[PDB]
């Protein structure tokens, strides 16, 4: 009865994720329109960092300790280079292999266990859909707050909160031994990771109209 | 991307137009990859051109890559030109028909 | 390799034949020759007198042509659109161009496999019969649809 | 009306086919040297 | 299950497009070769967008792939 | 520098070019000590030799990121890449899939 | 099965590498036609090196840290004399022993054994063509990698970018004893090998009209 | 893009260096997402136009 | 030319780069009559005569 749990479970899990995998690639231009990296790329084809930010932020570290802030911001991953954009199958894409080894041991020989084992079989069946949805909403999570970050981070350059990255690049002319030649080589090199100013009095504010 | 994009007017480019003379209007299939001083001397010569440069090479001179099959030579120059940028400059005088190479300093 | 689909999906060479006979009884001009293909339908059947409105029974028309379109892999489509000498020379260029525009919207609204659709109408600069006796009866006046089928 | 297309042959074969098409690179590169 | 169905039937397979000929010449709806122009959408597999399964066998069933990443769904549970 | 000296200076040079085997891999000659890849879905050649993979095709990669790539004189590409059994190509301003068995 | 997985293995390809081979006698002109290493060979019977191109070098070496270049050249084999050109037979040629002995020890019994037997050895067989096409097509390859080195070297020796071998040879008359005698001696040595040069002054273009 | 727009006030306008002429008045609707060459090559066939790499 | 301070060039790119423990930095460069160096936020510009 156990192992009809089980089985259930797996079962329910698998068919949620074939149906919940086919309705992501129903609406797949969709999704690509939306989480375009490559307009965020910079210009030496180099991810921009990821920033998170909070409000009102307030702790109690024990009796008699009260510390408050108003907002506060945190670099949560660095700058790096990039060969490729991402993509958003690198974030939600379901991992598939539907089970379909139920070793006979014990089948419902009375209707009682036939229809204990259907109820069994059923409640497997909404648990796995259940662990399909909150992995789902998971990854959304995951790809929101990414996706959050780099915006983030065009809005605080704009806003002159980060230093820009800083690269500088060193060309040479061909190389090599007798048997071996080069053509030009150029090497590149970010001396200077972006971070934050805090001289606040050089930010610059924004109006509206 | 529209408010960000930086353009230049067309009346202030800095790019070589083309002289259309009749000797510049040939077919030509080159590929290279290397300096510049003896491949627009050779493009001069093949165009009947004389040649002639001032300034000087740099340390490491500026190299240059270019492949095509079937397309004119003026339109070499003027991706030469286009590859070259500002340190080098180039000019054609079709009235005595010389080539002129310039370099910065 | 079961997983391998064997043949390309919602496709039948049988079926292609049968609704290219179909379509060359119907008395409308099918053309194979490479890998490239035309279609050449009359205006009479299609539109009003030389005007860009649809008749409501060409539905039928549009999505069979569109059926007979869904069995290929392509890359770019080009359509055109050509008529007679009416009023002016810009009277039937616009009427061409609109004629093309709009049932090239509606195939694209039909689900065809393609990434590029091309509109071309020109009128009566470049008419294939010197015989120009008829009006909007006369196959001169024409769409064509036009394509190389790639791989 | 049953439709053809006129360039037909007897049946070819794989070993040919790449044999041609490692045959038409060294043509054209030996063409331009 | 006949590719030139309506037609000759098959000539040869041509490798260089994967596709078979059929007695007019035109290519058949048929695949002949595994290297020919398939438009995968949808795959089978486990630990996928990442290195693949890891080669270790547990004692469980627990999974992870050759990225460092755990993937639950394709282990086992309770 | 004595023999209880507490740090040797940390070093810094000049990163290094590329692999030679690629050429090898663009020619369509197979690197030595490796084995090949079934590939299906596309028009690509595959083979690993140091946990890495190589491939070779005309088609352009997108999802795992590559470590280094090669251009020939007309064209054909060829990728080193950390292993994957999964890519991502765009054909014609189509995407599509493509899978490698026998990882 | 497996018995018969390994037999379809083996029949098929020996009987592909059969096929292959009457082929590939079937175009015997046409092969050394077309691979002419006999005009390739230099004026002291001494094969050209060989050389490979690289256009478009990039490479990520690690975070922060790319290189890049437009071309490179490499010395694939060296240069070294022949007493014959080398063709194709050394390189194209199947290998071809036709087995004889199919050891049937497993056997089926009944008739579903029978037919799936019947399909394993027809995979098997599949699974050998397709083993014979690849070993003919990285032959093929590897055959086509070195005429192309060849014909590179003479590429760049036309682009003079490389420097064409050097080789002495001294003469000497009467030697030998009393006993035994050659009545001359000429004895050549290559000096010193082909190798790039890096100086771009001494380079060349090509035009075409 | 409503404070980068009024954090930066707009200069130029690409019209300038892209004006409008005759057969150039066609339609097209697309779904391409790759690389730029082959997109401008089946752009410049259509306007039956020189086309040009640098 | 060879330099040797405390603190960490932005213009040229070094072509071989050397440091310590307690923050001495060396660098070998191309010759250059103009660098930039970036130091605790504040980038400046210097000139170097040869």
């Amino acid at each position: 009865k156990e192992t009809a749990l089980s089985v259930g479970a797996q079962a329910g899990l698998a068919w949620r994720a074939k149906i919940i995998d086919e309705q992501l690639n129903k609406q797949a231009r969709n999704l690509d329109a939306i989480y375009d990296f490559n307009s965020l790329v910079l210009e030496h084809n180099i991810l921009p960092p990821v920033l998170l930010e909070g409000r009102n932020t307030l702790n109690l570290a024990d009796a008699q300790s009260i510390r408050i802030s108003d907002r506060t911001y945190k670099v949560a991953k660095q700058a790096h280079f990039i060969t490729t954009p991402p993509t958003w199958r690198q974030y939600l894409w379901m991992d598939y292999v539907k089970p379909e080894a139920p070793n006979v041991t014990l089948l419902p020989k009375t209707k009682a266990e036939k229809e204990i084992w259907c109820i069994y079989t059923e409640r497997g069946w909404k648990n796995g859909i259940d662990q399909a949805n909150t992995i789902l909403e998971e990854n959304i999570a995951r790809i929101k707050e990414d996706f959050g970050g780099m915006i983030l981070y065009r809005k605080l350059l704009a806003m002159n909160m980060v230093s820009p990255p800083y690269v500088s690049h060193t060309d040479l002319g061909v190389t090599g031994d007798g048997s071996e030649i080069h053509i030009d080589d150029r090497v590149l090199r970010i001396t200077a990771l972006p971070e934050l100013n805090v001289n606040s009095a050089e930010w610059r504010a924004a109006v509206a109209k | 991307a529209k408010v960000e994009k930086v353009i230049t007017p067309p009346s202030k480019d800095n790019t070589l137009t083309i002289p259309n003379a009749y000797n510049l209007q040939a077919r030509a299939s080159v590929d290279w990859s290397g300096p510049i001083e003896e491949l627009t001397a050779r493009i001069a010569k093949a165009a009947h051109f004389r040649f002639r440069v001032l300034g000087k090479s740099p340390s490491v001179p500026v190299l240059i890559s270019i492949s095509t099959k079937d397309e004119s030579l003026a339109e070499i120059l003027r991706d030469i030109d286009y590859q070259a940028g500002k340190k080098a400059s180039i000019h054609v005088y079709p009235n005595s028909q010389v080539v002129e190479l310039r370099y910065a300093k | 390799v079961p997983k391998l689909p064997c043949r390309v999906d919602g496709a039948c060479d049988a079926t292609i034949i049968k609704m290219m006979t179909d379509l060359n009884k119907k008395g409308i001009k099918v053309a194979s020759v490479g890998q490239n293909y035309l279609i050449s339908i009359p205006a009479s059947a299609l539109f009003a007198d030389q005007s860009p409105r649809l008749n409501w029974a060409s539905y039928s028309l549009l999505n069979e042509i569109a059926a007979f379109l869904k069995q290929f892999r392509k890359i770019a489509i080009t359509v055109t659109s050509y008529s007679s000498k009416y009023v002016s020379v810009k009277r039937e260029r616009a009427l061409t161009l609109a004629r093309s525009r709009v049932v090239s919207e509606y195939l694209w609204s039909q689900g065809v496999d393609s990434r590029i659709i091309f509109t071309q109408g020109l009128g009566s600069d470049k008419p294939i019969t010197s015989y120009t006796l008829g009006g909007d009866r006369s196959p001169n006046a024409r769409v064509e649809i036009t394509f190389r089928r790639a791989v | 009306m049953k439709f053809k297309k006129p360039p037909i042959n007897n049946p070819s074969d794989d070993a040919t086919i790449k044999l041609a098409e490692a045959a038409v690179s060294v043509s054209d590169s030996m063409l331009e040297m | 299950d006949g590719c030139c169905s309506k037609m000759g039937g098959i000539n040869y397979c041509d490798s260089s497009a994967g596709r078979l000929v059929c007695n007019n010449g035109f290519y058949s709806t048929c695949y002949c070769t595994r290297h020919a122009v398939m438009d995968l959408q949808f795959l089978m597999g486990c630990c996928l967008w990442h290195g693949g399964v890891y080669p270790q066998l547990n004692s469980s069933g627990l999974v992870v792939c050759n990225d460092g990443y755990v993937s639950e769904e394709c282990s086992l549970q309770k | 520098y004595g023999p209880n000296a507490k740090s040797m200076p940390t070093e810094e040079g000049i990163p290094p070019s590329a692999n030679d085997l690629l050429l090898h891999v663009l020619e369509g000659v197979p690197p030595p000590g490796s084995r090949r890849l079934v590939v299906s879905g596309g028009d690509a050649r595959a083979w690993l030799s140091n946990e890495k993979m190589y491939v070779r095709t005309n088609l352009t990669i997108l999802s795992p990121g590559w470590l280094a790539s090669m251009t020939s004189a007309d064209g054909t590409h060829a990728y080193e890449m950390q292993k994957s059994p999964v890519l991502l190509v765009s054909w014609h301003g189509k995407v599509m899939q493509l899978k490698v068995e026998g990882l």
